[PDB]
């Protein structure tokens, strides 16, 4: 059930051909959705972003695979939505692939795995450890970059 | 542009979080725009912005600023934008703003003013845009706010407001936007409205408003109206009859009980209508006249019948949720050509008529799940189009039509545990996610489509046995067990002497025996005549009387093999003692009564998954020993932990005699023999239950997991292997077996 | 972190100040809070008691907009009338070029 | 080698939300590339575009699926690039995969699936018949729609469950040849 993102970055030529720098990474599952394989542009979403029900000022082409970085629980103490419900409704805005940083979260693979009679479409992973520092450290640098989940 | 503000050549001048104390200087004179926020002018003093004559657009947002001089703002006779949230005011500054004949936008927000002085805004003549949100105003200004006719924009919010008094807002004519959520507005007056003729926005959510507000009935202009998250119960017949233009109201998160039946009507420009909880509305709203409505939403109510002419009116209709009601037949959906999602799940409908959804050309998403729906036409979706999501889980179907279902994505039934046909593959050419009430309808899907329950390894689909090897491992431990045991029933029991209590014993767990060879024979035979076919057979196999009959002979058999040896034991014991305790034993009518006795134990256990459901449906095999279920796991513990307390009783009996034994007594008494068969005999069945009891242990600990053909595997080669061993011991072991075929051959010689 | 209550290096701000706006920016890929004293051009300030975000203004045509379907001044070639956004001013009302807005 | 293809429609509500129709498709990988999964917007594409080596005129951005329907040789006496070399040029241009409709040309199977040492790191998918004409029929028809390859590997890896199965049965062989052997000697040891 583990998941093999691999993180493109692009560099169009003058010339017009693209030149591919790969770097990989490790995930795991999440049985909160079919272990398929995903790809798309990776765009960060703010755990606060998936609150607001006026889609209208983010409307994304479909196909983005979204990266939401958790943050600690006791930082949040009344949430608007579970992280199952923060999946579901990225899903809805038209992500293929939803990717969780759950270094400061360790109970949020405890609410993804647990039993669920409902699961999503589209594949969910979570990332901890040096993966994930390297997937945000990849985010927070590069102007663009395509993730290539595998099965 | 003097440091250390930033200038452009716009006549703009910018000192955002720069730390001044005090307004800065030597700036140009033709400054039009000064932004001096995020600063800490904690005062200002007087004539401060005397060198900015041609000043338009000046802000003090989060400067801490206490105390305005009434003469710092002399001279702003172009002063168009004023800001001053974020700061520690507590009382409007009237005196000082008195001069700004031109302001048109003002801002105090975010500070904390309590008391509005009657001669506040005097002055301000030309004022369109107001900030007051987020203060601690206990009561609306109606005295300094009647001193702005040409105000167009007020926000009140996230104060104290209790009440708003009548004629609050008499004069304000020119008003389009009223803002007053997040405020403790319980009672409204009649005319608190009154002279508002343009408003267009009025706000009220999070408030404490009991009643409906009647007052909005002075609002001809009113186009969005929101008390959402408020304690209103009742909305009564004709409550927006003064506002023929209304669009959206905003009425969620409301105690609503009833709802007036003509409340709705007319209203030409309302989009969307959504109520829920209604529990006292019976009929459905009378919405006559709203041709406008792409959304209509009641659920939790009593309501029982759909009118007819609901297609007809609503014309623009997009989506349709009526769940949660009484709804018992549905009508002619024909000519809703815009609707596109329908949702009807718990509802009383029973039927499927072939008319109901036709016309739904535009139709994509239908929900009927829990309803009691029993017969479906089998043309009832020849009409649809682009229908990709269907749902008609937990109902009380038998058949399941298939015609114009080619361009489904999803499909549920689970629940329908009537329905035992196995659906066409042919027909769901584009279905990519399916639900089923068997796992074994999902067999033809597969092409080995995401289909649930998963077709795993304790629910074949081809080959019941699987491996060729495990077939004819069952297939010849069957054929071992039933002869061997008919050979040694035949020998013990041919003779008609006395029976000693050992030999009475060893006949009887052949005997017992014999029914778990007929569970294997069962077993095979079924493999066998469903070979290759086995999806077809599986649901009527399962459950069907088969399977619990399989069932109850395998645990009985197992039940009473284990209470016979655990008997036998005690007794080995018992004489072993009484061979220099008495030397002789006079139990032998006793034991009969104990064999008998566990032979009926071993009935009741059997029989005992008979009264509950589904125990001995979870596999095909009929074995309690489940692939995790909440009430099989606790009776295969149960089980099982009765099993393994008599292993270990039968274990330290064991010793205790092997203690008490004497190592010279074994060299030629006869009941050595005899204790070296039963010895070997527990040390085969101990050794060959521990695989069986530590799978069904294995899913209470989630530090180990096992795929399911594993677990089948062993189960199937290892839960009848001592069935097939246990008379070769006796017949190829005892030489008392011996002399007994002798006898045995004399009799049949001499008849 | 300027004016913000609990502060990380990948999202940006996650709580403001109690008198605040949370203002999510995207910045590309990378998206993260930010608190400010009055939301930017394009949004509307909406005052909470559990916390103040800022929101799209909605209106068409829209510049600046005091609420959701109010504008206070609209791009250039438009003009105000109501808090609305009119290339031509209605019947009754005449254009104004000066400071670009509708006047009887 | 079975290649499963995926292709989405989407419809942008006026909320914001996105609504979704998959219509199903079936073509193989071939051995020019690699049997990986891929995904990416479908972007029609003549194929004498690959001619012109200016590619200034076809900026496209990384990660596009191409969907490109072959001809009858004989119009095309020269064929200036071969397949392969039309494979790997649009790879070159940030194809995340190249999807053939090799019906019309059935010699450009043998052609992809030839012994080559040189594969692409991306997966080149073959479809000819029905599926053909119906993936010609929706990017033709529809304006915008995203395709994903699946690799779907093969049948359930029953290798080490086959092995173990194997075991039992040879420790049940192995536990009656050992009794059977038992037996005898003991018959031998008494007489
Ligand atoms: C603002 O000015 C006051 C009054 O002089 C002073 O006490 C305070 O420290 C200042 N705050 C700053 C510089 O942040
Ligand atoms: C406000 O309305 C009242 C009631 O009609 C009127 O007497 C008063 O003059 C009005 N005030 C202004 C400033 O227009
Ligand atoms: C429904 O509304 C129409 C139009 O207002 C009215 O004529 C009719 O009497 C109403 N029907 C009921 C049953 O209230
Ligand atoms: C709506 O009200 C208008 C007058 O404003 C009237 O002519 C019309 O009949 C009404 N329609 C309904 C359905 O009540």
């Amino acid at each position: 059930e583990t998941a093999f993102v691999e993180v493109v970055l692009f560099e169009s030529s003058p010339s017009g051909d693209y030149t591919t720098y790969t770097t990989g990474l490790t995930g795991r599952f999440s049985r909160a959705g079919a272990t398929l394989s995903a790809e798309g542009e990776i765009v960060q979403m703010h755990p606060l972003g998936l609150c607001n029900n006026n889609d209208e000022e983010d409307l994304y082409e479909y196909g983005w695979v979204g990266v939401v970085k958790l943050e600690q629980p006791e930082l949040d103490p009344k949430p608007c939505l579970t992280v199952l419900g923060k999946a579901k409704r990225a899903v809805q805005r038209g992500a293929t692939a939803v990717i969780f940083d759950v270094s400061e979260n360790p109970e949020a693979i405890d609410q993804l795995n647990q039993g669920s009679e409902d699961p999503l479409k589209r594949p969910v992973v979570y990332v901890k450890g040096a993966d994930a520092i390297k997937l945000m450290n990849i985010v927070n640098k590069q102007k663009v970059a395509r993730a290539r989940i595998q099965h | 542009c003097a440091a250390p503000c930033s200038c452009d050549g716009d006549r703009r001048v910018d000192c955002s979080g720069k730390g001044l104390t005090a307004v800065p200087e030597g700036l140009s004179a033709f400054t039009q725009a000064l932004d001096i926020s995020m600063n800490n002018i904690t005062q200002l003093p007087e004539d401060a912005f005397k060198n900015f004559p041609f000043l338009e657009e000046l802000q003090l947002a989060g400067n801490d600023l206490s105390f305005i001089h009434p003469k710092a703002l002399s001279g702003l006779k172009e002063l168009k934008v004023l800001t001053l949230q974020n700061n520690q005011l507590k009382t409007v500054p009237s005196e000082a703003i008195r001069g700004l004949s031109a302001l048109q936008s003002l801002r105090l927000d975010a500070n904390h003013i309590t008391s509005v002085p009657e001669d506040s805004f005097e002055g301000l003549v030309q004022l369109r845009h107001l900030w007051l949100d987020d203060n601690s105003l206990t009561e609306v200004p109606v005295h300094p706010l009647s001193n702005l006719p040409t105000l167009q924009a007020l926000t009140l919010a996230l104060n104290k407001i209790s009440s708003i008094p009548d004629f609050a807002f008499t004069n304000l004519s020119s008003l389009v936007v009223l803002h007053l959520h997040n405020n403790k507005i319980r009672s409204l007056s009649q005319h608190c409205f009154d002279g508002l003729d343009n408003l267009e926005t009025l706000d009220l959510n999070y408030n404490n408003l009991g009643e409906f507000p009647q007052a909005i009935k002075a609002l001809p202009s009113l186009k969005e109206l929101g008390f959402h998250s408020n304690s209103i119960s009742v909305i009564p017949d004709g409550a927006f009859d003064g506002n023929p233009l209304l669009r959206t109201i905003h009425l969620y998160d409301n105690p609503l009980s009833f709802v007036g039946n003509s409340a709705f009507h007319n209203l030409s420009d309302l989009h969307s209508l959504v109520i829920r909880g209604a529990s006292m509305v019976q009929q459905f709203p009378n919405l006559t006249g709203t041709v406008h409505l792409e959304s209509l939403t009641l659920t939790g109510t009593k309501i029982s019948s759909i009118p007819n002419n609901l297609c007809q009116e609503q014309k623009m209709l997009r989506t349709l949720d009526l769940s949660y009601n009484n709804i018992r037949d549905l009508p002619s959906f024909n000519g809703c050509h815009a609707l596109e999602e329908i949702s009807l799940q718990r509802n009383q409908i029973y039927q499927i008529k072939e008319g109901t959804f036709q016309g739904l050309i535009s139709l994509r998403i239908l929900d009927l799940s829990r309803n009691l729906i029993h017969e479906i036409h089998s043309r009832a979706f020849a009409t649809l189009g682009p229908i990709t999501n269907l749902d008609v889980s937990f109902n009380e179907l038998t058949s399941f039509p298939t015609e114009g279902l080619n361009g489904l994505n999803q499909l549920k039934l689970v629940g329908n545990f009537k329905l035992k046909e196995a659906l066409a593959a042919k027909d769901f050419v584009n279905l990519r996610s399916l639900s089923v009430p068997y796992a074994y309808q999902c067999c033809a899907f597969w092409g080995c489509i995401h289909c649930t329950p998963s077709t795993g390894a304790f629910k074949p689909c081809e080959y019941l046995l699987g491996s060729w090897m495990i077939r004819l491992t069952v297939w010849f431990i069957f054929l071992v067990a039933l002869f061997f045991n008919l050979l040694v029933i035949l020998t013990t029991f041919a003779s008609c002497t006395s029976l000693p209590s050992s030999k009475l014993f060893i006949g009887l767990i052949s005997v017992s025996n014999l029914f778990m060879g007929i569970y294997t024979g069962i077993l095979t035979f079924l493999d066998a005549v469903s070979w290759g076919r086995f999806a077809e057979f599986g649901i009527w196999w399962e459950t069907g009387s088969g399977c619990k009959v399989a069932g109850f002979l395998a645990v009985f058999s197992s039940e009473s093999a284990i209470f016979l040896l655990m008997l036998a034991t005690v007794e080995r014991s018992l004489s072993a003692k009484d061979i220099m305790k008495n030397g002789k034993s006079n139990h032998l009518k006793q034991f009969r009564v104990a064999a008998l006795l566990a032979f009926l134990g071993a009935t009741v256990a059997g029989c005992f998954p008979l009264f509950h459901r589904g125990e001995y449906s979870a596999s095909p095999l009929c074995l309690p020993f489940p692939t995790g279920e909440t009430p099989s796991l606790g009776f295969t513990v149960t089980l099982v932990l009765l099993n393994s307390l008599a292993f270990l009783l039968m274990a330290v009996i064991y010793t205790k005699l092997y203690c008490n034994l004497e190592k010279e007594d074994l060299s030629e008494n006869s009941q050595s023999s005899m204790i070296k068969h039963v010895a070997w005999l527990i040390f085969t069945n101990c050794i060959f239950f521990c695989p069986v009891a530590f799978f069904s242990f294995a899913p209470l600990i989630t530090a180990i997991s096992i795929s399911p053909e594993i677990m089948k595997s062993v189960t199937l080669i290892f839960f009848p292997l001592p069935a097939c061993l246990n008379p070769v011991l006796y017949v190829f072991f005892n030489p008392k077996f011996k002399e007994d075929w002798k006898l045995l051959k004399r009799r049949v010689t001499k008849k | 972190c300027k004016g913000c209550l609990s502060c990380s290096k990948d999202n940006g701000c996650s709580r403001c100040q109690q008198k605040l706006f949370f203002f999510l920016r995207r910045e590309g890929m990378r998206q993260y809070g930010e608190c400010l004293h009055s939301c930017p051009s394009g949004y509307y300030g909406h005052r909470a008691p559990d916390m103040n975000r800022c929101a799209r203004c909605r209106i068409e045509n829209c510049d600046s907009c005091f609420s959701k379907d109010f504008c206070t001044k609209c791009k250039v070639g438009f003009y105000l009338h109501r808090g609305r956004c009119f290339d031509e001013c209605p019947d009754g009302f005449a254009p104004l070029e000066e400071t670009m807005e509708c006047v009887e």
